[PDB]
Order: C-alpha cells, then structure tokens, then sequence
C-alpha cells in the first residue's frame, strides 16, 4: 500500500534506474494506447516501430543555480531531431505518440530545493510585452521560445509559466516534485493528448515539461556547486502516417 | 408533473442542456500515480 | 387556432434558460467524437487537487519566492513561522489555489479544506513544527500555547516530507459566502498558523534556512453553490 | 408509455460525501497525516483520520459545480456594430467568429484545453439609445469559405445555403442552436503549434497559437434596407455552450488579457495574490480574548 | 398514467369545525368554563359547554387562511429607479435586495420569525409619465461577492454567470422564479444579534440586527445604451413568495417602522387600540327597545 | 407553428396569479431544510391563540394600564363593570388581539368567538361577575337585567382565576365583514358587558381595586375568506 | 379537466405554489403544556 | 400507439464507406488499377487494391449531402417593388413567378434537370429604409388564366377563389405552404423544344426554351389603401424547396447568366479553372526538405 | 386561453427552418408521379462521377485543350509530365470537376479522392508514367525520386487505356475544409504529380506527342458537411 523507493524502467533497449524515486504518474490514469480503428480518420497503415523510436533518450542537462528559473521543452520538438524518432517524425506526415518524461536531479544530502516537473498539454507560450500595437514584434514568442528544440528554454518568468497562468496552479497538470531530501527523479507518464487522432510532429508540440525550481538550490560552501537537471523521455506507442520525404521544419 | 427536456426540432443539437449526468472521478487528477498509495500507509517506503 | 395566454416573462432573453432553439444546420452531423485524456465533468474535481498556496504574499517578494513558507533556525522557541486565513475567496495566498479561483465563480462554499505542507529543506534538516487552524471567533493567536486550542497537527520532518491539515469544516452555517470582509466575516473560516514546534536543527556545513510549500486543495465533501462572476479579471476594451 | 421520461426530468440531488465518526488512534505505523506530495498526488487525507469527528449526513447539493451548469450561460462573446451613419455607410459589417474578445466567457473557456460542445447563440440589437425600433436585421452565418458580403445589396444575402436570420429589432432577441462545427474533435483554446509548415522566422510570429479548428467562419449582418438608414446597430453576440465536454483542466488566467488570439501578459507581472504587510500577519480581529 | 395526477391538482375545501348539539347541564364538578390563563393554554371550552347550541354542519372553507395562500401574492418589495437624465446620467443602478422597504409586505413577513419560501420576482418598469417604450433593460442579479457594475459599459454585465434578464420596457413585465437562497435553513425576519465579534460599544451600532444570512446581493438595472437617454426608467420589483414554510410566529407590527433593517418606533408610541370615551360606552345603536 | 389565438387576459400581470416563471439558477439546490420548532401553517392557529384584549382603551390610560379592566368593590349593586363590541375588526379593543389584526388582512370572517377574563385580584378578593353577550339588534343594555336576557356566563373568583365567555356565532349571513361602520353594522357581532353579580369583597387590610384582564381569541369554527390588505400602518416614503 | 400544477422546467423551485397540503395543527401554540387538562376539569386543582 | 413514431423523427447518422485493412499484392491478372474510362464508366478502384490501407470504421455522416438537405433552404426567388410614390403611384405590381432570376437559387437548380417539389414561400416585406411601419398588404396568387389586377381597387383582389395572405409589414414573413403545381410530373429547368408548333424562323426565337408547364403565374401584391401611400414596399420572396425529386443531374453552370428564361452565355467564355504559369507549377510551398 | 411564454427567436425567418406553413390550396392533389429515369438523391452519388480535371489551366490554352495533359517523346529521362493540387474546392484544375464543383456548397469535405487518367495516343504509342500523391507538409516534388516516396502508382499504356489514382484521405482532421490558401493550407491535401518512369516510345510515322485525359472523382467513403454558397458564379443584377 506504498510507493517504492527503487524504480527500474525498461523501454526498447534503454533502462533507467533509480532508487530515490516518488512515484510514477501515470497522466490522467490513462496509459498510452495505439490509435483505435474507431477514433482514426486516416486510412494509411500506420507505422509501430517499436523498439527503434519507444526508447529513452537522454536529451538534455540543464546546470541548477540558485538564480535558475526553469526550463521547457515541447515534446514532439525536443525529439524531432534525434534517432529513429526523429527520422519518422520527419518522413510521415502523421504521429501520434505518448512519452514517459523522466527527469533527474540529484544531490547531497546536504543540498536543498525543489522542482516542480510538471508536463502542460498545449503549452502555449506568452510573451512579456508593454501595451503594444499588434503590430509589436514583442507581443509574439519567437520561434526558438515556442519549439525550443532539445536544448529547452529557460523560462523568462517561472511565476506565470509564460503563459499568463499561475505556477502555482501548474499542479493540475500531471505532475512531480524533486524535493532533494526526498527523491532525485520525478516519472510522468503521458499519453497522446490532442483533439485530433494523428498531428504533425513538427507543427504541433502536444505537451510542455516545465522544470521549475520552486525551493531554490542552496547548499554551502564545499558542496558540489554543479547540480545538474537531466531530461530523459522516452516516446511510448509511437505511430507514423503519410510518408512522404523528409521535412525538417 | 414535470413536461421539459422535450426537442421540438429533428436536429438533436437543438435539446437543452444535458444537465442529467453529474459525474465526479476527481482521481485523474488528484491520485494520478501507478502505486496506489493506502491512506494509513507512509508513501515513501 | 389553440387558445393561449402569454404570462409574464414573455420574450425576455434570460442568459441562464436552459431552453430550446432551432438550429442553423439541419441534418448537420458533427466530427466524431474521439476518446481525449483527461476529462473533468466537475470543478469540485478540480477543487480537490493540491496546488500552490501564495503564503509569502509580502511586499518585496516577488515570483516563485511568494509561493514558500521560510522556516530557519530559531534562536528562541515557541515562534511563529506563518500565518494565513482559510477562507478559499477571500484576497490572499488562497488566489493562487485552484480551489480559490473556481470559489470565486461561486457565491457561497462548503466543505473541508486541506492544506499539505512540504519541506523542502536538506535530507539533514530536521524540526518539529505546530500548525493549528483557529476556528472563528479568535483572531491570530498569539502565542503557541494559544493556538494549540485549535486543532492541530505536529508536524515531524522526515522522510515523508509533507503533512496535511485539514481545515475541518467548522461552521455555524452550511454554507459559508464567498464574500468576505465587513458584516461577511461572519462567515470568516478561521486562520492557520505555523508555530515551532521545536527548532530548525541542521548539522554543519547545511542550510539553516529552508522553505515549506503549502498546497491547498478541498476535502471531498467540499461543495461549491450559487454560481457567479469572477472578480479576478478586468476588462476596459475588447480584446482586439 | 414514455412519460416515465418525462417524470424524471428534474434534476436530482447529488449529495457532498458524508463524514463518518472517527475516536481517537494512539499507536504506529498509521500515519493517515503524512503525505508525500511529491508523488505527484494530492493528499488522501480525510478529516475522520486527523480529527475527532461527528457522523455527518452531508446534504449539500454538489450537482451546481457540474461543468454544464458552469458553462451553460449566455455570456457575451461578441459585440457587432452595424455602422450606417457618417463616414461609415455600410449598412452591413461581417464579423469574425471568435469567442475569446471578452474576458468574461474567454477566462471560463480556457479554463479546459479542449472544449466540444454545442452553443445556443443569442443576438441582442438595438440602437445607440437603447430603443429597438422595427428595422428588418438579416443575420446570415457564413462559414469558412463561403463568399462574405461587400455591400448591404450583394448576391451573397440571398442565402440560398448559408443559415440566415430576419428579425427586426422590435422582435425578442433571435436565439439559434449551432452545433459542434469543428473539423477536431474538440474546439482547442490552446494550440501549442502553427497551422502550416515553415521556418515561423517573422519578427512578428503572428501564426502561433493560430489553429484553423476554431476558426468558425464569419457573421454577417446588415440592415435590410436600399440605402443608409443614418442609424449605428450594436449586435451583442450570447453564448450559451451546451452540451459541453470539456478535457485536460488548467490554470485560470491570472494576468490580465491583452490581445485576443494570443496569451500575452504585460511586462508588469501582477501576483496572484494580493500582497499583505508580513507573512505572520492576517487581518481578523475576532472577539475579545477571555484571558490573555 | 398520471392523469390521476392532472386530476387532483384543484383545491379541495376543508371546512371549518362543526358545532354539536347541546343540551343544559346542571351538576357538579364538570367546569368547562373555568379555566386557568396562568397556565399559558388557551382556553379549551367549547361553544357546546357554555350554550345549548345546535348541529351546524360547517360548510365554510378555512383554506384561504393557509401561510401559502396568505403570502403567495406578488407584493412590492423595490422601486429602482434608472436615472438618466439631469445631474445623474448614470443610465444603470444597483438595488441593495432587501424586502422590507414597503410596509405592507415587511409587516407579513414580520408575522413569522423564520421564512424559507421560493419567490416569483416580477418587474414592472416603465418611465415617469407611465408609458413603456421600447427601450432595453438589463436586470443582472448581483449576488453577494460578484463584481458590481460601475458604469452602464462596464464588464460586469457580460453576465456569463450572473443570472440577467434582457427585456424591453414595452415587453410585459419580466418574470422569474428565485429559489431559497441563504446560507441558513430559513431567511430571518429577527437576528437578536451580531454579524460579527467584537465590542460593539459604538456611539450608533449599526450592526444589531443584521444577519447577512438574509443579505442576497444586489439587481443591477441598466438600459441597454451607448450614452445618457434622458429617461429615468422606474423598476418597481414584486415579489411572490412560494413554496412558503414559516416559524415561530410573532406579534404583528403595531408602531409605524421608522427605518428598513432595524425594528424602531418613534417617542410617539402608538396605542394599537383607538380611544373611547369610556371603558363602559359603545357606540352601537342597535333598535329601538321593546320595554326600556 | 401550432395554432394558437391569444385570449384576453394576455400580458397582464395578476399579483395573485399562481403560475410558472424561468427559474434564475439552474441546478439550485438549496441549504437543506433542517427542523425548526414552533412552524405555523395555518393562519387560523394563531387567531385561536388568546391575546390581551385592549378593554380600557380610553383617554388618559397609557401603556400596560390599556389592558387591563378595573374591578372595584361597588357602593351600588347591579353596576357596569366594562362593555365592549365583539366586532373583531373594528378599531377598539380587539385590534390589540392577534385574531383582531388577522382579520384585519381578510375581508369576511365566521365562527365563534371567545374572551377568557382573569382575575388578577388578591386571593382574599372575591366576587361574582355577569359577563353578558348581546347578540346584535341591540345597543348596549343599560342594566343587568336586560343584558342577562343574552348569551352570559355568571363568573365566580375563585382558585380557578379565569374565565372563558364564548360569543357564539350567532349571525344571519354565514360570514361576517370585518369592516364595521355605517351600513355595515349590518354585521355588527354584538355588545359584551361585564356586570356586578354581586360585589368585590374583600377583607380589611386588602387592595379593594383589582384587574380583570381579558383574553380574546378565536374557537375551533373560526374562518376568514377574502384576504386583502390591512389598514393598520401607512406608508408615506420607502423605508431607507 | 384540470390541467395545472405543471412544472414546465428542471428546477423544481419554478414550479406554482405548494396549495395543496392545509395542515392545522393549533395545539403547540394554544395547548404549549406539559400537563393536559380536559376541558371539563377544574386546570389547577 | 403512435408515439414511435414521434420517436423516430431525429434524423439517424448515415455514415461513409469504412475502409478495409488491405496487404500487399504480388501476382499477375489481378488489376484493379487499370480501367477502361471509355466505357462511360467511372472506375472501380478502390482504396484497398491501390495501397495498404488501415481499417477505418468510418463514422463521417453523409446525411447532409441528400437533395433533400441540399435544397430544403430558403433562398431568393424574387423581389417585388409595389411602387406607389413618384412616378409610379400604382400601389400594386403583378410580378410573373419565375425562380430562375437569381443566380444562387438558379444554379442549386439547375443541377437537375426535372425537378418535382413542394415549396415554402416567405414573404419578406418592408420599405426602403429597412423599416417595416404597420402597412396592410395583400399578396395574391394569381394562377394562369385568373385575371390579373390593374389596379388597387380592382375586383380582383376579392380573391373568392385565388390564394391570399393580409399581412402587415409589422408582421412576421408571411410562410404558406405551395403544393407541386404543374401540368407535367416534375418542373423542368431544361426544356429543349418550343411551346407552340409552327416554323420559329423568327429573328429573336424567343420562344425556344419556353415550358408553360413551369409557368405558375403570377403574384399580385398592393397596399390595402384607398389613395397613394407614397412609400415604395419591397417584397422579397424566398422559396424553400421541400419534398424533393430531382432527376437527370446536370453539370452546374460555369458561364455567367444573362437573361433569365434562357441559357445565353457572353462571348467571353471564363474557363471553369483558373489559369496557372505551367502544367507543372503549383502553389504550394510545404515545409523545408530535410535532404534536396 | 392556454399559457404560453414566447422564447427568443420568435417571429424571426430562419432560411433552413424545416417546419410547416399553411398551404395555400385546400384539397390540392398534385399531378401523379410518373417514373423518371435517372434520379439522383444524393449529391454524393454525383461526386463519385468522373470528370475531366482541368489540368491544363495555363495561360494561351483554350476550350477544350484546358483539358488535355500533353505527352511527348522525351530527351530526357525522369522528367516532370503535370502536377496539380488536388484540394477540390481550391481554384485550379478540380473546378472543372463535378466533385469540385459539389464541394463548394459545402464547407468541409471527407474521404478519399480519385484521378483516372485516360491516355489518348495511338495505339502504338507505349510508355510508363509516375503519378504520385505527394502527401501535405511538402511542396512539389522536384525530382521523380523524391516523388516516389509518396502514395504513387507506375502506369503502363496499353490495351488498357485507363489508371486510377486514388488519393487516399491522409489527414490530420477527420475533414478538411473546402477553403484554401492562407492559414486554410492546413488542410492542404497535397500534390498529384505525372512523372515519365520511362519515355514515351513510338514507331516512325506516329504521333510524337499524345494527350492523357484526367478524370477527378470523389471515392466511396467522401463525405460533405456545412451546406454553403458556392462562389462560383457571381450576380450584379436580377436576371430579366
Ligand atoms: C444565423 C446566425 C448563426 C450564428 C453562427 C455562430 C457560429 C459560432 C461558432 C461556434 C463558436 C465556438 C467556436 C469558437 C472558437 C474560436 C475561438 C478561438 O480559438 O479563437
Ligand atoms: C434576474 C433578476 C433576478 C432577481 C433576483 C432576486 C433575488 C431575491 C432574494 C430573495 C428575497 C428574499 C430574501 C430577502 C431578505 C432581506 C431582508 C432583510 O432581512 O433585510
Ligand atoms: C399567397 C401567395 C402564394 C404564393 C404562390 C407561389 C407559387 C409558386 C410556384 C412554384 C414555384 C416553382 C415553379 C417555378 C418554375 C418557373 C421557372 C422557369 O422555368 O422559368
Ligand atoms: C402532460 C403529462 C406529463 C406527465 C409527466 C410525468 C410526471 C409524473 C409525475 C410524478 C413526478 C415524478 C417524481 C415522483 O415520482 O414523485
Ligand atoms: C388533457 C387531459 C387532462 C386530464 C386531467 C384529469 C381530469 C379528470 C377529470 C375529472 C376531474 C377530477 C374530479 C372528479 O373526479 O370529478
């Protein structure tokens, strides 16, 4: 009737291990499903490569400092540029797929903070803009904002998640701490969310994942300065529809 | 002697509000985790 | 020609009628409806899920900084770390809730609260901390001994690092108004307020002050009613 | 026959969930109070197990909080002005569909990511002085792609295919049913994406955010006259949404709107919480302590 | 089928007691006359005891003397008046709701301690010179912690949850059904009381009295316009309590009320019964005696 | 469109009209309904409760002194102790009695009547008292022996300090109109005397003027009909 | 043929006055006494 | 008893075709492919035998796209000007009922060739200004034969036998119902031949084309007045074809019309496609190639 | 008179109203209905009838050569014949179409589509063409490798004259709108592009250069929604 510490996650030929874990959350209780034949509208035999896209892929380390204030990245995006997956995001026109984000930070313990791993359907990024004209380059995010690639964005203003909503009702999305005295990683697992049964991987960006320190990182002096933020996910039931050439963006 | 919830029009989308299905399943989002943790139980064993 | 007599309320538009209209498409058949994760049919559902309480609400605080309860080593005992009212409507660390904004589109609220506070300190940061909820009536106690009256719950860091106080819905009436201030303290909820317990004890070379996060949500016999307009937003022009 | 339908049409009380009789627990290793709210779950904490409480047979109607009764009420969702008085003698103006131009109904929409739903609409008219003297409105919906009308006399009026209403001003407000028109299956207030392909290298960024799936086409709506009529319509656009299912629930907007298809908040960040003078100070006097 | 139902909705006649046949009684012991006031019973004799009556088989209907068919019946309970014209180009108002400004109805409901009634609220508006134009109202129900309108523009009314009412002056007199709405079981005529702790050593203590279980927000009415109408528009609001349950009954008032919320008669009391010249004089003629 | 031909009668707004309006709030539940002692359902359970009788409303008599009926010891025998009309809703001493200010808001009213008399004398007082009904036809009788010709009860003081006079329905209509005066007095109920029996006796060293309080009330056949609106407070400006 | 007490909507409070239920039940306010005295008898003895 | 049938009366969702899961095909004498497009006969193919398709349970419903939903929509059919100011003080106008006078009616059906319907005529009144001032008006069907009025006074208007409706233009549209009335089975839109025998060797050969099966009349329109009213009322009439048979699908017209009864096309022919800069130009940009 | 309460949308005209209108002729039977051959009760029955694609949409071709995809003998190899979009409702060559020309009164369109070419040279004119639907999110094909890589087929000219193209329904949305161009390119439905696979061969004395004729259609599982105005035609004046 308890959560165990230890957690082990197999996915194609990628394992994770972790022995500090909470748990895992499993977004909306509902697991990540192949398209059904009742709710697909495209008549292409869909692509399942397995093994070769489901895996995880450790994407990015972001350094936690005591003035960090976060960072994001867009599903689809952060992969769409790396191995198999990427390769089938680029040939089909189609994709529809869930992910299990693991995030890990660790430290001492005698470091002290905490993140708030957080995955957003439909991150719409904001811009910060002074009472502009629309005609204003800063009402708008500029593309390396909204797709930031694998390398994420930092956040601009953690307090609004750029959004304009408020971090501090961020926790309606799945979510999961990293409080250092309790756990190092934090295991959401998201499936397929979209008002559509397929979408392009390079437009759209289903989801978010926020990595916002809400504890901010403090340590003394002699502790290990560099504590490092690493986003590995993995994609989970992974479809590929309308093959076509490659297109990068 | 109730007489509401009558479509005079043969479109369905022309019915009144569908008020007859309160449906609470807060457990989506507040207990959204794998390991059902028990109440008495200390969650991180 | 059947006969009838038109009463009043004839022709009058009320924007909550749950009534017929013709429609503009006849035989218009939508897209088919697909299975989306994630579907909330109830906003107590939403009401009940944990989300960030604003208690460091204070002038020069500003971002993700007000969302955290400081907690420090104390050089004497018996003090108070934080303090905060309960009622989810009124303007304070409760706007930052789920909770307290969808109790802003409601006139009157019912039910127990729930406030989970997590210490985020070092693994070797331990303390014993009181966080007694007031019931109405009293105002912020000032002293420990006066606020453990209340109900209470000592909380131990360890490694559960998080405790729940239930704010048990302690009530004259079955319904408490949204509204407060004026004449509508009288549906005041009371205030919680966090005492050390024992202190803040760190061993060397480990952070002597730490935070707490506060995460209020609604119990389950939570109830909202009377639903209303929001104050929480204002509008001077048409979003062009 | 089917008036058992009709019987139990009312609505039925839905009731809060009771609260049993709880004594008290000394002992270990149950711990009903210790959460771990890192896991990602809210705390299953209920007052029986941290209290001593009383048997409670809750009768509070929980049914209001439904997200039909949140969501189907009239709210104002578009504001037409039919400008047929000084330089503007159009007699006609074509409005973009949207339902986001006021905060009210755009605060409680975005409320869900995506929204599938019906709408009654409900058109109330009138001129600037409030009075609704008989003038013949034709309020013609004209859906993506159909020919939008140039002149209070072009050809596309006759709405032989598009839905059109005549009514005068001196009529009840005209109140239609529209159904879910969305090639998704859900409207989608939060389109994390661009609707084509591209590099979106623009100093501007327009097209962010921009899902087609909403776009709902255009009303169009003239006087049915031959010639200006010297008089400004102001056609005030209420949306009910009915028959709503609503997924993946978000954060209310905190900060103030400032652009109608964009989240946009000024630089000027507004807390979320009124800020108060200390974190140990709340402003409720109560009573007079018996015994200080 | 429930056609047994649609039968049985007219009102039936419950008769008033029957008299019995009496006959004379002469002994001892049996006192029907004399009774004891001291014990705080009414008395319990009966016409039959004290006279040699006859057998009246009692016909007369004593239905109409039921709490509901005494109070359902749509009282004035608010003048509103929309100014518009002259120093106040307001073009809006917003009514504190309360029910005991008019005499008539505040001295029914002040027959009872504790009402919880469903109410029909009607409002019959119309400008000063009694005509009704065609001129469109918004009656918005405000209720406690809603935003209150400040302009005739102002956000508020986009009632998207607000319970409003769009109606022309020229339209009958809108009408709607408002439930129980308090916090407490009953609405409460008398709250022998304060809001809120404290002192209350105040120099006019306003607050006695004042139970906001019963204060249920306010109705904004405004005229639908873009600018000042010249009109003052006068919203007279009547309420027909239904569904009526009441407690504790209580002395009808006697002094004339002197304020709205606050029971206050002038140094003048008021005998509640007119003098006579003497405690021996009546003045009924009658006829003209046989043999004075 | 079914055929339908409005009738007269449409668009008007009867203040008695007992019809369906739109509710303003779908899906209202309200707070629940607990149990509050002391409910009234029934107009005419209040009229049978007995309230003071104002008897001794003449000049001069202020306050409390206004209900009560003096009794003295009597130099003369066959003397008038007190008179007043039975006409419930007539300005005099039956405005002071709930059922004379609940027939005040009904047009007609039926049944018998009734006036329990206490004697709040010393219990050393003693006395008997004629307390006569004069059905109507008749002004008041101008002595005891024309007014023991009525409906009168022969009250002796004693243990038992009360006293109970029925006015029995004694009228030519089945309903009586509770407004009085003029021709009108066609409904006169009749003339109630309090007599000298024989005189109030009392020892040396006792209060020789007593009180006789008197309790008007309404039996069990007691019916009104017609409620319209009362005459007893005016109006001149809102209540602000 | 009655053709009334209809409640044409889902919420029951919009439905006419509740005329059908006269209940009279003086005795809690004329009779409020421990103690029952018949009528016949002498109260106090 | 007949209460099924009320039951069944929302229209049922008719879905498309599902699509099969399909595999790979390899072998000789199997092509369902090649087709033979000159056999009049468009192909067989489906999407199956072309490539691996999925299995698509198809839930798109095709209901909308029946010649009942296609025409059952009120569209233009005329516009009636009852002139009676200026010049023109007739107060009347005898207008020859021909729905071909308005391009979006005309081409919806002219896609067919016969065309058996029954139709709900609305009539649309009001005068210039859009305003419609309580005005008496008649609208009289005048069958072919019945004597047409020559002026507002005239016996005709007696309509012993001829269709009436008073309405004024305070009034809703006036809807009547217009039974299928031709001498033929079905109206014809296309009538390749002449009315009359004889040679048709006149210059104009107006007579080509011309079906007095189609020719219904006329209707008559004046003010019930007794003098000029000095104000010119436009009726506009919308006709919505109900209880369909369309038969002999034609293409839809490509060319502009000219004239009403005919099909007459300008020398300038307009392509029924847009022209492009090359047979191998087209106008869409995509995304960027990952590898050109 | 039986009560009745107007709601909005009285007395207004809605176009696409099925409802009932009185008739204005008592007793009329129409003229007997007579079988007609070639009724049509779909216009979806209508879509899946080929016609010919206009593909020939270029500057100086006229009249019926707009409807002719010249093929010659090639110099070159893997070479481009014809590309067209095949978005129906967008101007271009599926105007010309009778699906194209259904799919404007409607707003959004469903299902696969299907090109029959139809090579019209001699019958000692042999070669093997690439037609290949290029699916959205690219831009046209610039090489027939490039092209290969979508849903194509490699006709072969023979005694069978004739190759169907079915353009399968590759789409995000369940439909895609008619409307085209602008931020309506999210329901781009791609690109049909004629490759030569091989040359086109020919014996001396023969024709160099032949026609192949496309013949759009609509498949079996097309679908229409939201009945529009077409835009095809234009009016400036009543027809008389
Ligand atoms: C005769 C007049 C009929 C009126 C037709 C109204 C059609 C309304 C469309 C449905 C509204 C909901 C979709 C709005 C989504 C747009 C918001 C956005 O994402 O910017
Ligand atoms: C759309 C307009 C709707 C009108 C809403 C009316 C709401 C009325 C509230 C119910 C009235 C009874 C409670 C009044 C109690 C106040 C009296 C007092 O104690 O001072
Ligand atoms: C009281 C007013 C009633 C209106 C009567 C309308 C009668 C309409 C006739 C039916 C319309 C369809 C037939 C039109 C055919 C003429 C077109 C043509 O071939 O030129
Ligand atoms: C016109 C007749 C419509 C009849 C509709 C059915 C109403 C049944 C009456 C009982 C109401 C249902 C709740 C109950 O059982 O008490
Ligand atoms: C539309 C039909 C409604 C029928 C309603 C039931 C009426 C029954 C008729 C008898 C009236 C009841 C009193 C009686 O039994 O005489």
């Amino acid at each position: 009737g308890y959560s165990d510490r230890v957690a082990q996650l197999t996915v194609g030929n990628s394992t994770i291990t972790t022995q500090e874990a909470a748990n895992i959350v499993l977004s909306y209780g509902e697991w990540p499903e192949y398209c059904p034949s009742t709710d697909a509208t495209a008549v292409d035999k869909p692509t399942r490569p397995d093994v070769s896209v489901n895996r995880f892929y450790t994407l990015s380390t972001k350094s936690w400092k005591t003035e960090s204030t976060g960072w994001y990245w867009k599903f689809p995006d952060v992969l769409n540029d790396t191995g198999v997956f990427g390769q089938n995001a680029q040939f089909h026109y189609l994709y529809r797929s869930g992910f299990c984000m693991h995030v890990q930070c660790n430290a001492s313990k005698f470091h002290q903070g905490a993140l708030l791993v957080a995955a957003i359907p439909e991150f719409v990024i904001a811009a910060s803009s002074p009472a502009t004209k629309p005609n204003s380059q800063g009402l708008y995010p500029d593309f390396a904002h909204t797709n930031p690639g694998k390398d994420g964005q930092e956040f601009r203003d953690p307090y609004v998640l750029d959004a304009g909503i408020p971090l501090s009702q961020a926790l309606i999305f799945p979510h999961q701490w990293i409080n250092l005295r309790t756990n190092n990683c934090a295991t959401i697992i998201m499936p397929y969310i979209n008002a559509l049964p397929f979408d392009s991987a390079l437009n759209h960006s289903n989801f978010g994942l926020v990595v916002i320190p809400i504890s901010p990182l403090k340590y003394c002096n002699g502790a290990t300065t560099e504590v490092p933020i690493t986003l590995t996910i993995a994609p989970l039931n992974s479809e590929f529809s309308g093959l076509r050439q490659a297109i990068k963006q | 002697i109730n007489f509401t919830n009558i479509n005079y029009y043969k479109d369905s989308y022309a019915a009144s509000a569908s008020r007859q299905d309160f449906a609470q399943d807060p457990a989506k989002f507040t207990r959204p985790v794998l390991d059902a943790i028990r109440e008495a139980a200390a969650p991180l064993q | 020609g059947f006969p009838t007599e038109l009463k009043p309320g004839t022709n009058q538009f009320l924007t909550t009628d749950d009534g017929t209209s013709p429609p503009i498409l006849p035989g218009f058949e939508p897209t088919p409806l697909i299975h989306i994760p994630g579907e909330f049919t109830s906003l107590l559902d939403l009401c009940q899920v944990e989300t960030i309480l604003e208690v460091n609400n204070t002038t020069g605080t500003t971002g993700v900084s007000r969302l955290l309860i400081p907690v420090r080593a104390q050089n004497n005992v018996d003090q108070l770390c934080a303090s905060f009212q309960v009622d989810p409507g009124r303007n304070g660390p409760w706007q930052s809730t789920m909770v307290g904004q969808i109790c802003r589109y409601y006139t009157q609220w019912s039910g127990s609260l729930k406030v989970t506070f997590m210490f985020t300190g070092s693994f070797m940061a331990t303390g014993k901390m009181l966080i007694a909820y007031t019931p109405p009536g009293s105002a912020q106690p000032t002293t420990r001994e006066a606020a453990m009256l209340g109900t209470h719950i000592v909380w131990d860091f360890g490694l559960q690092s998080s405790v729940t106080l239930v704010i048990p819905w302690i009530s004259n009436t079955h319904f408490r108004a949204v509204k407060t201030g004026g004449v509508y303290d009288y549906y005041a909820t009371g205030i919680v307020t966090i005492w050390y317990q024992t202190n803040f004890v760190v061993p060397p070379d480990t952070p002597t002050e730490a935070n707490i996060i506060a995460l209020g949500a609604a119990q389950k016999n939570f109830t909202l009613k009377l639903c209303k307009d929001t104050d929480e937003i204002q509008q001077t022009a048409e979003y062009q | 026959s089917a008036v058992s339908a009709l019987a139990d049409t009312t609505i039925s009380r839905v009731t809060a969930a009771n609260t049993a009789a709880s004594t008290h627990s000394l002992g270990t290793g149950r711990v009903p109070a210790l959460q771990a709210a890192e896991t990602g779950a809210s705390s299953n904490s209920s007052d029986e197990n941290l209290i001593e409480t009383r048997c409670v047979m809750n009768r509070n109607g929980v049914n209001e909080a439904s997200v039909e009764h949140f969501y189907s009420r009239a709210g104002l969702v578009g504001v037409v002005e039919v400008k047929d008085s000084g330089t503007s003698l159009d007699g006609y103006t074509v409005w973009p569909i949207d339902v986001m131009g006021f905060v009210q109904q755009r605060r409680k929409l975005e409320l869900s990511t995506y929204m599938r739903f019906d709408a009654e609409f409900t058109f109330v008219s009138n001129l600037n002085n409030s009075t609704t003297p008989g003038m013949l409105l034709q309020y013609m919906y004209v859906p993506p792609g159909a020919p939008k009308p140039d002149s209070r006399k072009s050809y596309q009026w006759q709405t032989a295919t598009n839905p059109s209403v005549f009514a005068k001003l001196s009529d009840p407000p005209p109140q239609v049913s529209v159904p879910f028109m969305s090639p998704a299956t859900a409207y989608q207030w939060f389109y994390d994406g661009y609707p084509t392909f591209g590099e979106h290298k623009q100093a501007t960024n327009l097209q962010y955010g921009q899902c087609p799936n909403n776009m709902m086409g255009h009303f169009a709506i003239r006087t049915v006259s031959e010639s200006t009529t010297g008089k400004n319509i102001h056609v005030r656009v209420y949306m009910r949404i009915k028959h709503v299912r609503a997924w993946v629930p978000r954060p209310l907007r905190s900060q103030a709107y400032m652009v109608k298809n964009y989240p946009t908040y000024s630089q000027t960040i507004t807390n979320t919480a009124t800020d108060r003078a200390s974190i140990t100070t709340t402003d409720y006097e109560g009573g007079v302590p018996a015994s200080p």
